[PDB]
């Protein structure tokens, strides 16, 4: 889910980047260096939306760098299990339905698919119409899933959505 | 099995399903459907017309349901209406129209049993404007229009909102049909009530309430889905040109990039040509693409008017205000998505058809058979020699030479300097060295370069100027096509065959296996192993089962035409697994075939040696009968069948004055040997033949009396034209 | 153990501000405008151009006023944090619907009073 959070980074900064530029030059560096990141804690940061304010830079003792802690405010994008979100349906196969939730996407099995929604791959496009074709549901739709289990893969969250609830399709 | 122990053949896999078995109510249906689908874009077969177009598509397609009977089992191979009767060997261009009847109509059931069901819970509850039925009858008998059963199948069967147990201006049917029609007969609702008179029944206190059903309504019609469709995607013209960074991104390579002033460009630029398609489809992918009609700006102007009022007192300015403002939201939404989802579906297609044309094309035109044996091929054939290496691909300074059976089966060379550039004794004795101890007949040379012409000449000049060619005979290197052992080379065949060899010595196998037997070179192999060829640039945008399918039915029917050597795929390894592009044998049925006649002892003494032992079944034996050719029955190994037999033995005792044995116990007939021709061709008529056939036999003689009077004749004989030029692009 | 269904969430998070999937799309898009904005500018990340997209999938609303209406009517209930959210974005046609959806609402209020608060968000939606 999206939020907004308080983080902080300290930076490491070379002595060619001092003189009128300096803070400016820090803003530069954390721009490009926490976003579209993700973590085991916080999890997956979209953007830095502002700097809070930089602590005063702490000249290292013995080499000429200096690193300077930065506040910040992030827009985070953290998936829990068990939160009901809308996705959009990516691929439509035999094997499972791929997803896609925002920057982490998702798949769903058969298994999780009620016999109901059959297969469709006698079709040009495959997908998971009913016996009596009323309910077709198909490739880049607007489709509920719940998020059953989380998974983050070295920087990269990866869930795993479902179809057991009702009320899971079409608005 | 399902492959070889059912009753007859399950290969055509790009069929076998939709299309895979023909009832009596569905042949004129799926004939119809073949003739209706096989003709959309282009002028095809306007090959046989639209009545013998569509009696032979539902000929071959109600005739392949019994016994699985296709491809060389009777497409491609005489003068009937097979199909579209055009002249290509491949018939899975006419069983389309067979698998799309046979798709469109388990569609149109299905949707048809979701309709009735639909409308009586919706008349259930009704009883016990609103949505209805009505559209389930209308769908389900548009089996032909498909994307009418889409935009306009999908908006009303999406548009009753999928959930079940199990006033605002004019009507979407008038203005459909007054959108249709090209004169608006039926205006809004033409009262003294303005728009926002019926949201009273919105809770904002918005005008905008009816302009959201109206657009819902008219975006899932039908009849605006017919009455959009057709009139740009058949006639807008290709105006595709460069973007800002596209321009400079691009640089004249695409479709975008290549033309500035491509705003102006023809109609035919993705329907006609294939790289116009491709290359505005793929240039739109990353920097930009031009693709754009431009004749709505006059295409929308005139729907405009139908279904608004023509006055304006409040009443009827309010009613076409109304309808203007309809008419407005639902063409940005339904006919804004539809157009720009027919262009690009459009566009995409007709890329691909483009470029699926081209590598289809080229696959059927280098898929022929022409040996480079000696002289095109005392015995029969010979050694097809040739270097590998020297200046060209190949490391080893040498040559081998293929056995006609075959890739190469033996190879020699020499280190002589033709290395450094002072000399000129050496590389003219490592070839008199290479070419003094073996006994050829032919030359060629896997080349790359200036200097792998130049090798190949001189080495041509030191075999030709020193009889190196037979030992008492001039022969030596030239232009001639070594390079087929560059990807033969490194194949399975050539690994298997030889696996101390360096590349040189796989090379000059491949190079001398394509002057054995390509048809073997191209048997021998899976097919993933044909796709490693290019055919087209456009071909990479396309779809790849279109071109493997073109491939593997120009592949299967120059096999059904070239002849199948029973006895050639039993003790050879180079001319075995021919058995897979036969027609009613496919992967199964063949590889059954070769593992139980050499785990057996089984082998090709005629025809009926898979009939007759129980290793083959009626329906896959008679579609095969005309496919499975063996060395000695003496009308076994040609294109006669067992019902067959009889009429050409008769025939060829007739054509001599000699046939005194009636198919059996008697002297003479046509049947006795491949290799000779009957003495007399004016003895036997094609009116008797096809007058006596009618009678006994229960099929007319007519188109089949030719060949089967080639089958007694000549024995083994390829259908299909085969060779080039080796020194121009043949070769080069 | 991490399961917003029966609302538990780490102390990193559980302070956290929530956000709405249209409410973010006015941050992206600014943030974008920003940017794009600006002269001599490198391109944005991936991770940025593939995410614009899908809070534009689901706008409710793009409006500022309504950005923060469906957390007023929200707010002075007494609702969680994490119900503000999930509640604001589908906007369930009925308290029905999100309790059953939701595992959370089922007892937590009065089902009308919850599709009051439902119905105030539908009456939102553009």
């Amino acid at each position: 889910m999206f939020y907004h959070i308080s983080l902080e980074h300290e930076i490491l900064l070379h002595p060619r980047y001092f003189g009128p530029n300096l803070l400016n030059t820090v803003k530069q560096k954390l721009f490009t260096e926490v976003e579209g990141t993700c973590t085991g804690k916080y999890g997956f940061v979209i953007a830095v939306t502002t700097i809070d304010n930089i602590g005063a830079g702490v000249i290292q003792p013995g080499r000429g760098f200096v690193l300077y802690p930065v506040k910040y405010k992030a827009i985070v994008f953290r998936p829990f299990k068990g939160e009901v979100v809308d996705a959009v349906v990516t691929q439509v196969n035999k094997v499972g339905l791929f997803t896609e939730i925002g920057p982490m996407s998702c798949f769903i099995s058969r298994h999780s698919i009620p016999s109901e929604m059959e297969f469709d791959p006698n079709s040009n496009p495959p997908c998971y119409k009913t016996m009596d074709e009323d309910i077709v549901i198909q490739q880049d739709d607007e489709i509920r899933l719940k998020i059953v289990g989380t998974r983050v893969d070295k920087n990269d969250i990866f869930a795993i959505g479902s179809l057991m609830d009702d009320y899971l399709g079409l608005v | 099995n399902e492959i070889r122990a059912t009753d007859l053949p399950e290969r055509f896999q790009l069929r076998s399903i939709p299309v895979k078995g023909a009832e009596d109510d569905e042949l004129e249906e799926e004939a119809d459907w073949i003739y209706r689908n096989a003709f959309a874009t282009p002028t095809i077969s306007l090959s046989r017309k639209g009545p013998s177009t569509i009696q032979k598509i539902k000929e071959a397609l109600g005739f392949m349901r019994n016994q699985h009977f296709e491809v060389p089992f009777i497409a491609f191979y005489r003068k009937e209406y097979v199909e579209p009767e055009l002249h290509i060997n491949d018939l899975w261009r006419v069983w389309q129209w067979d698998e799309k009847w046979t798709q469109l109509r388990i569609r149109k059931e299905n949707l048809t049993r979701l309709f009735e069901k639909m409308q009586a819970y919706q008349y259930e509850q009704i009883s016990a404007i609103r949505a209805l039925d009505t559209t389930d009858m209308e769908r389900l008998k548009d089996v032909q229009s498909m994307d009418e059963l889409k935009d306009v199948y999908n908006h009303f069967l999406l548009y009753y909102g999928r959930d079940i147990p199990k006033k605002f201006g004019l009507t979407p049917e008038q203005f459909g049909e007054n959108l249709r029609d090209s004169y608006q007969r039926h205006e809004t609702e033409q009262f003294p009530a303005e728009p926002l008179e019926l949201a009273k029944d919105t809770p904002e206190a918005v005008l905008e309430g009816a302009r959201y059903m109206v657009a819902l309504q008219i975006a899932r019609e039908p009849l605006v889905r017919q009455v959009l469709r057709q009139t740009f995607q058949e006639r807008a013209k290709l105006n595709i040109t460069p973007t800002k960074k596209g321009r400079k991104d691009v640089d004249e390579a695409h479709y975008a990039y290549s033309f500035k002033y491509l705003k102006n460009k023809p109609v035919k630029e993705l329907r006609d040509d294939q790289f116009l398609k491709i290359c505005l489809a793929e240039d739109e992918g990353l920097l930009t693409t031009d693709i754009s009609i431009d004749l709505k700006g006059t295409y929308f102007e005139e729907i405009k008017q139908f279904y608004y009022r023509d006055e304006f007192s409040h009443q009827v300015q309010e009613w076409n205000r109304q309808r203007t403002m309809a008419i407005e939201r639902a063409l940005q939404q339904f006919l804004y998505v539809q157009m720009a989802k027919e262009l690009k579906n459009k566009l995409l297609a007709e890329a691909k058809e483009y470029v699926i044309k081209a590598c289809s094309r080229k696959l059927y035109n280098w898929l022929r058979v022409a040996p480079y044996r000696p002289d095109q091929q005392q015995g029969k054939g010979i050694r097809v020699l040739g270097i590998a290496f020297s200046s060209a691909r190949d490391h080893p300074v040498f040559c081998a030479l293929v056995n006609g059976e075959g890739e190469v089966t033996d190879f020699l060379r020499l280190p002589h300097f033709t290395e450094e550039r002072e000399k000129k004794a050496q590389d003219i004795e490592t070839l008199k060295k290479f070419l003094l101890n073996k006994k050829p007949h032919v030359v060629t040379v896997a080349g790359e370069n200036r200097d792998a012409q130049m090798l190949i000449e001189d080495v041509k000049r030191i075999v030709h100027e020193l009889d190196q060619g037979q030992q008492l005979s001039s022969i030596g290197v030239e232009l001639v096509d070594n390079e087929l052992a560059i990807l033969y080379m490194n194949s399975k065949k050539s690994e298997a065959e030889f696996r101390d060899y360096p590349p040189v010595l796989r090379q000059a196998v491949s190079l001398a296996r394509r002057i054995q037997d390509p048809l073997i070179e191209f048997a021998q192999v899976c097919s993933e192993d044909i796709l490693c060829l290019k055919f087209h640039p456009l071909q990479e945008h396309v779809v790849k089962e279109e071109l493997l399918n073109a491939l593997y039915c120009e592949f299967i029917n120059r096999v059904n035409e070239v002849g199948v050597d029973v006895n050639r795929a039993i003790a050879h390894p180079y001319s075995q697994a021919l058995i897979q592009y036969v027609c009613g044998l496919g992967p199964r049925k063949g590889t059954h075939l070769l593992k139980i006649l050499k785990q057996n002892n089984t082998r090709l003494e005629s025809r009926t040696q898979l009939v007759t032992m129980c290793h083959m079944g009626p329906k896959v034996f008679m579609n095969c009968a005309g496919f499975l050719k063996i060395d000695t029955e003496v009308l076994d190994g040609s294109r006669v069948h067992p019902e067959t037999y009889e009429w050409a033995r008769k025939m060829a005792v007739d054509a001599l004055e000699y046939d005194e044995s009636a198919e059996d116990a008697n002297p003479a007939g046509a049947l006795e040997e491949i290799l000779e021709n009957p003495e007399r061709l004016k003895d036997l008529d094609l009116d008797a033949f096809a007058e006596e056939l009618e009678r006994q036999g229960y099929g007319d003689k007519h188109i089949t009396l030719y060949d089967i009077r080639a089958e007694l004749s000549c024995r083994y004989k390829d259908l299909r034209t085969a060779y080039r030029s080796p020194n121009t692009e043949e070769i080069f | 153990e991490e399961d917003a269904s029966q609302l538990i969430f780490p102390k990193e998070f559980e302070t956290a501000e929530t956000l709405l999937n249209s409410e973010v799309h006015m941050l992206l898009e600014h943030r974008k405008q920003q940017n794009e904005s600006a002269e001599d500018e490198q391109e944005l990340s991936e991770v940025f151009m593939k995410t614009l997209n899908y809070t534009a999938r689901f706008s409710r609303f793009k409006n500022r006023e309504t950005i923060a209406s469906v957390r007023s009517l929200l707010l002075q209930k007494k609702l969680h944090k994490f119900e503000l959210a999930c509640l604001a974005n589908l906007c369930p046609e009925t308290a029905e619907e999100s309790k059953a959806l939701i595992p959370s609402l089922e007892g937590r209020f009065e089902d009308e009073e919850l599709q009051q608060i439902l119905d105030d968000i539908q009456t939102k939606r553009s």
